[PDB]
């Protein structure tokens, strides 16, 4: 019994996100995760969806200026809850997110939540500030007919079930 | 570290 075994039961059991982790709001790193996929298929790799140790990228920018960047991808998580932005976009296990939106206490069912929100092709993630200095990450994949507002839900409702513990 | 997970 394990992290796993909990956001498997209640969240991914849902069908409507594609993973789910849960990082702590000291550093913003994944520590406990789950995908959909048929463990095992030798070869599924929840991790590479939810973590990747540092790493630097090339960027250009409008006047075709290239500098380098080093990616913490916690510190991106933590940035848009602790400033409202994200100077380099959201990157989760070496995947760009532009972020979208964020909702300070949104109300959900008598319990509120700090939630943003994060697009990339075809599919996006939510973020939620949860009990016990948490952070839930909800992945979700277009291509999966699973939806931006269905997958918000899941993820609320599971929010409010770690409150109501 | 991480915290228990709830029980369920
Ligand atoms: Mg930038």
């Amino acid at each position: 019994y394990s992290w796993d075994s909990y956001l498997n039961d209640r969240l991914l059991a849902t069908n409507q996100v594609s993973g789910a982790g849960l990082a702590s709001e000291e550093d913003g790193v994944v520590y406990a995760c789950v995908a959909q996929g048929e463990e095992s298929d030798p070869n599924f790799d929840k991790w590479s969806l939810f973590y990747k140790e540092d790493y630097d990228i090339e960027v250009e920018d409008e006047n075709g200026t290239k500098t380098t960047k080093t990616i913490n991808e916690g510190q991106t998580i933590l940035v848009v809850f602790n400033e409202g932005y994200a100077p380099d976009g959201v990157w989760l296990g070496g995947t760009k997110y532009q972020f979208i939106n964020i909702e300070r206490d949104l109300e959900f069912e008598g319990y509120n939540f700090d939630v943003a929100t994060c697009a990339k092709l075809k599919g996006g993630l939510h973020l939620v500030k949860v009990p016990g200095g948490n952070i839930l990450v909800v992945l979700y994949d277009e291509e999966k007919e699973q939806d931006r507002g269905n997958s918000k839900i899941a993820a609320l409702t599971f929010a409010k079930e770690l409150a109501e513990s | 570290p991480p915290p228990p997970p709830p029980p369920p």
